[PDB]
């Protein structure tokens, strides 16, 4: 249950997608860059907060932003 | 060395790099800055140096200790 | 005289000390063949020992209630009793010695900078130029305060980066 | 099959170019100091062989002489 | 027409949350689209990330 | 030659030479001029 | 448009000798997750809970705990094998959802016609701040 947005300066460089360990960036169309699509954070249910979304991105300054917040049984990782 | 090593051991490389951004503001505004960047160590590096300079301390101390009581009596 | 300190010359723990650690010495020459290495290297330890007693005597350093000399670290107050090679003179001296190294170095990255590779130059110093830079910034008070004057040593605020508040 | 001596004549050529240009083993660290973790990777990767080449051969070689090195320093 | 500043001349960048602000960097490519950021701006000194290369918009690159 | 005075000029060569160096002048200085606590001139 | 695939449960296992890192507790309570994928040859690969198991030919399964050990075993498929697998969600009353290749098409490729959901059309700094936001029950980058 963390807050992932992704703002305008994205590229479409498809890294934060790749890097995602529990798939919840994906790419959709878009038109305000040159690769026409940016990313969107449908199953922000999934997302741990691993922030390798974050550090992959080459924007400066970061287009995937990820807020840390409530913690439930898959954002804190919980196996047992 | 061993109190020094505490330094690396309990900061994380955050506050370090803010710092130096304020060093670097101040080189800056005197024509002084590095081109090479300065740069924070690396979390794992400052783990590294922690445990070196904790562990050179600690050994020294008691190597020391050791030499100067068994040189002394004995 | 400055502030309860007598000149070491006069106080009598300044020579009591003397003595002692002289004495501790010849306890300690007292067990070699006076030809000796040993021998001669304590002899020689105890000379430069009254050497330094009689030259800091000589030079009028103040001493405390225990013998040890004292410094004094305000201009005016050591000038006025004859006692500004204790802080002041190697104030001077310091400040003119970091100075030189200081505008050396700044003067070799302001120079390295406009080059083909500036970040390839500071691991690779150019040992030609770094020497003619430190050779030159043995003038650093004169082109340091020209610079000053001239405004070319600063940089205004407007084009060094900053953080967002 | 057999164990036997096998050995390739002067595979490295005796020069002094690859002291003047540091990080030369590794292809991360070419391309200059951008920022001081160079320096620090520069002699945080000097020994680790692994990464400077994939063949065994070569690990295997460079193993070998670091060892008549520290036997020389050793004497 | 072209739009912006030319091809290979130095810019200082207006951004307040980048890297290089009010540092100069040289004009690589405008892309003439329609993009929000085409000012396509290499710098000398790399960022944090590594990385020397940014997209910056028309308003926020002074030039010279 | 050229490589190896480039070697000689690297940062690690030559800051450990200047340390040497400015090293022994100051052991230099206090073996000859031992002892001052102060610059009486 | 498009289905996704049933999840058909009488499908072969890998070969595998038990381990230690299987499920637990957590799975008769919450949920678990199964993979299955089609091996061109049966072939030794790494299972994420340690040790290694063997794939058979053609269908494949295998349940895991989290969903992330699943797209981390996924992704050692798609790296080192070639192999394209089907992520399901299985809750403990029967339920079964259809997790990763959630329109057939890989996260990393533009499928036209996925929700954009979470995009805001502002930068980073043109979020709201907090003193304008104090006491509403969120964050100053959902406004
Ligand atoms: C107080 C004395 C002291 C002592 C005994 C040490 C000792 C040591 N330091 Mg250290 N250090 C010190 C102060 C000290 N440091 C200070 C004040 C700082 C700045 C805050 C550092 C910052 C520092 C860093 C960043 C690192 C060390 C490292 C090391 C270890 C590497 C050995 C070496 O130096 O190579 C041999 C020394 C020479 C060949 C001559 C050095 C010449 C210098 C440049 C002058 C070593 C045990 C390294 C380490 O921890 O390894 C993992 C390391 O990366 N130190
Ligand atoms: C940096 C801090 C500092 C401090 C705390 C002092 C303190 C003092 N100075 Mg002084 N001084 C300083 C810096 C300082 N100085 C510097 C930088 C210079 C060089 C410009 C001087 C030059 C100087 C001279 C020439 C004299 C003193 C003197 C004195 C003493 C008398 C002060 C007085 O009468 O009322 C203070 C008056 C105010 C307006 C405040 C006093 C203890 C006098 C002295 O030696 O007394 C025996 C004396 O004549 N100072
Ligand atoms: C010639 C290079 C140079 C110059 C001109 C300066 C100048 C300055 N530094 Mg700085 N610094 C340097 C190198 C330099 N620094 C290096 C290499 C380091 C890494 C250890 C630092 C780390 C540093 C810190 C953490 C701080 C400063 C600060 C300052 C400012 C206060 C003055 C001071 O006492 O600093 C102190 C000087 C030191 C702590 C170390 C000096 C390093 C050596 C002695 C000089 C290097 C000379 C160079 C290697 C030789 C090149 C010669 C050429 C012929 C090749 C001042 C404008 C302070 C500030 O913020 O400004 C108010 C501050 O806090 N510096
Ligand atoms: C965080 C780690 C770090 C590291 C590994 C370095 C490393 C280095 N710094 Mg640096 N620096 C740092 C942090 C760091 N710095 C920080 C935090 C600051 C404050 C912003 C600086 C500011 C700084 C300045 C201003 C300078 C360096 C310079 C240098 C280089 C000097 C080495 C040399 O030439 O030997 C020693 C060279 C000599 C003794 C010259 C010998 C003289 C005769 C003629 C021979 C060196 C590679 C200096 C440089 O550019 O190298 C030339 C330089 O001036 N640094
Ligand atoms: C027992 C210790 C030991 C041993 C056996 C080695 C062995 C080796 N190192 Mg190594 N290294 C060591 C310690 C050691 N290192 C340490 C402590 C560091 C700390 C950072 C490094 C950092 C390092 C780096 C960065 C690199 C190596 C490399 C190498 C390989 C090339 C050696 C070579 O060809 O030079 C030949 C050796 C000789 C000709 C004998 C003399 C040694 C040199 C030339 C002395 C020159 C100094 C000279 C007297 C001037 C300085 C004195 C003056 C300043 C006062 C080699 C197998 C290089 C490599 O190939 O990477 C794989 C490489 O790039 N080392
Ligand atoms: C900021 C700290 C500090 C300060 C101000 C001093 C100051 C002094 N120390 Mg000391 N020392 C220190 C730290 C310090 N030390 C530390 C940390 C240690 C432990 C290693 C020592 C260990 C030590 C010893 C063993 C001795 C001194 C001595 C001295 C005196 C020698 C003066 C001289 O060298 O002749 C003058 C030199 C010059 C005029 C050369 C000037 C040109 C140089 C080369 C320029 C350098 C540019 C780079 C002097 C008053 C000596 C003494 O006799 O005390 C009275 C002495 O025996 N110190
Ligand atoms: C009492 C003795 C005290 C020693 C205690 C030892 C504990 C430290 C063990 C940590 C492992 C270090 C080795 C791996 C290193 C490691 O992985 O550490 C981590 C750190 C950097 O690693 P990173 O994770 O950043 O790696 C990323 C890079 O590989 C990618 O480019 O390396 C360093 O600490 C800096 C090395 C500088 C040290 C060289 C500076 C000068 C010293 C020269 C040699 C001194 C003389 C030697 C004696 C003759
Ligand atoms: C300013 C004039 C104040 C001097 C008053 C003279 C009265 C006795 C003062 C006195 O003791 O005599 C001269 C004084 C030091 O002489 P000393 O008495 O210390 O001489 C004895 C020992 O130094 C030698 O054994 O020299 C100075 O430091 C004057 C300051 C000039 C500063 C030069 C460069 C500063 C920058
Ligand atoms: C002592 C070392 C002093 C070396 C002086 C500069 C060497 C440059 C050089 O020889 O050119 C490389 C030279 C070729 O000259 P270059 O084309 O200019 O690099 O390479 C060689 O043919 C032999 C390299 C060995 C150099 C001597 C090594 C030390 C011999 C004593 C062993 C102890
Ligand atoms: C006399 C004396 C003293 C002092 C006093 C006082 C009170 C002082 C002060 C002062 C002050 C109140 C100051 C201020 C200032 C300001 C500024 C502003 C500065 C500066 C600097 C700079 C800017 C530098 C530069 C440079 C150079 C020149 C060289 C190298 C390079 C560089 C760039 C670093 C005492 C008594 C202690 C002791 C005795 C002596
Ligand atoms: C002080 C500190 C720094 C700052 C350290 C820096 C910038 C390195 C300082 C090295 C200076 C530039 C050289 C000082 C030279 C010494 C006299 C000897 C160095 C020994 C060498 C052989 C390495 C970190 O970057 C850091 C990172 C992560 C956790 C903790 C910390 C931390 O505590
Ligand atoms: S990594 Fe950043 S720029 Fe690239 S697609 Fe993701 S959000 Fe956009
Ligand atoms: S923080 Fe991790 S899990 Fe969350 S969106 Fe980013 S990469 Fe995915």
């Amino acid at each position: 249950s963390h807050t992932v947005k992704i703002y305008d300066t994205c590229i479409g460089c498809t890294q934060c997608v790749r890097a995602c360990p529990t798939d919840v960036l994906e790419m959709v169309p878009w038109d305000g860059c040159k690769a026409n699509q940016i990313a969107s954070a449908p199953r922000t249910e999934d997302c741990v907060g691993c922030k390798r979304c974050e550090s992959a991105c080459p924007t400066d300054f970061l287009s995937v932003r990820v807020y840390l917040g409530s913690e439930t049984t898959r954002s804190m990782g919980l196996a047992y | 060395v061993w109190a020094f090593s505490l330094m690396f051991l309990f900061s994380g490389r955050g506050y370090w790099q803010e710092l130096i951004e304020s060093i670097v503001w101040a080189h800056n505004k005197l024509k002084v800055a590095p081109a090479i960047q300065p740069r924070a160590l690396s979390i794992t590096q400052g783990r590294a140096v922690g445990v070196a300079h904790y562990l050179l301390g600690g050994i020294a101390t008691t190597w020391s200790f050791f030499l100067a009581r068994i040189l002394a009596v004995g | 005289d400055v502030a309860g300190l007598t000149p070491c010359s006069e106080s009598k723990a300044f020579a009591k000390r003397k003595k002692n650690e002289v004495k501790a010495l010849n306890k300690r020459l007292k067990n070699y063949e006076a030809d000796s290495a040993p021998a001669l290297a304590l002899k020689a330890t105890i000379a430069r020992t009254e050497a330094r007693f009689d030259k800091y005597a000589k030079q009028g350093l103040l001493c405390g209630t225990d013998g040890l000399p004292h410094l004094i670290a305000d201009p005016g107050l050591a000038l006025r009793y004859g006692h500004a090679g204790d802080v002041f003179i190697p104030t001077i001296g310091f400040i003119y010695f970091a100075g030189w190294l200081g505008y050396a170095g700044s003067k070799y990255l302001q120079a390295v900078a406009a080059t083909a590779k500036p970040i390839e130059k500071e691991i690779i110093i150019d040992v030609p130029l770094a020497w003619k830079l430190l050779w030159e910034g043995f003038g650093w008070p004169l082109r340091a305060f020209a610079e000053y004057k001239n405004g070319s040593l600063m940089e205004d605020d407007a084009k060094i980066t900053v953080s967002p508040r | 099959k057999k164990v036997k001596i096998v050995v390739d004549r002067n595979p490295v050529a005796t020069n002094f170019e690859k002291w003047a240009k540091p990080g030369h083993f590794s292809r991360t660290l070419s391309k200059g100091p951008t920022t001081t973790t160079w320096i620090w990777n520069l002699h945080a990767d000097a020994h680790d062989f692994d990464t400077q080449t994939s063949d065994l051969e070569e690990i295997s070689r460079k193993v070998f002489s670091a060892h008549f090195g520290q036997l020389g320093i050793i004497f | 027409p072209d739009v912006g500043p030319k091809r290979g001349t130095q810019v200082r960048i207006l951004r307040p949350e980048s890297y290089w602000f009010r540092e100069t960097g040289k004009v690589v490519s405008v892309d003439q689209s329609g993009i929000r950021y085409p000012v396509v701006v290499r710098f000398e000194k790399v960022n944090y990330a590594g990385v020397s290369t940014n997209n910056y918009a028309l308003d926020e690159v002074v030039a010279a | 030659m050229k490589d190896f005075t480039t070697y000689l000029s690297t940062a690690p060569v030559l800051t450990l030479l200047s340390v040497t160096v400015v090293a022994g002048l100051l052991i230099e200085i206090n073996r000859f001029f031992p002892d001052a606590l102060i610059a009486a001139f | 448009a498009f289905t996704p695939p049933t999840l058909q449960s009488d499908t072969p296992s890998p070969i595998f000798g038990g381990s230690t890192g299987g499920l637990l507790s957590q799975a008769q309570v919450e949920e678990f997750h199964v993979i299955t994928w089609e091996s061109k040859k049966e072939q030794i690969f790494e299972m994420p809970t340690g040790g290694a198991a063997i794939m058979r030919q053609g269908p494949n399964l295998l349940k895991l705990a989290r969903k992330e050990q699943c797209l981390a075993l996924l992704t050692q498929l798609r790296t080192k094998f070639k192999i394209d697998g089907y992520i399901y969600r299985v809750f403990p009353n029967g339920e079964v959802q259809y997790l990763h290749p959630k329109d057939g098409v890989y996260p990393e490729k533009v499928n036209a016609g996925r929700s954009g959901d979470n995009t805001n059309m502002r930068r980073i700094g043109q979020n709201k701040e907090p003193v304008q936001i104090k006491f509403s029950g969120k964050i100053p980058a959902e406004f």
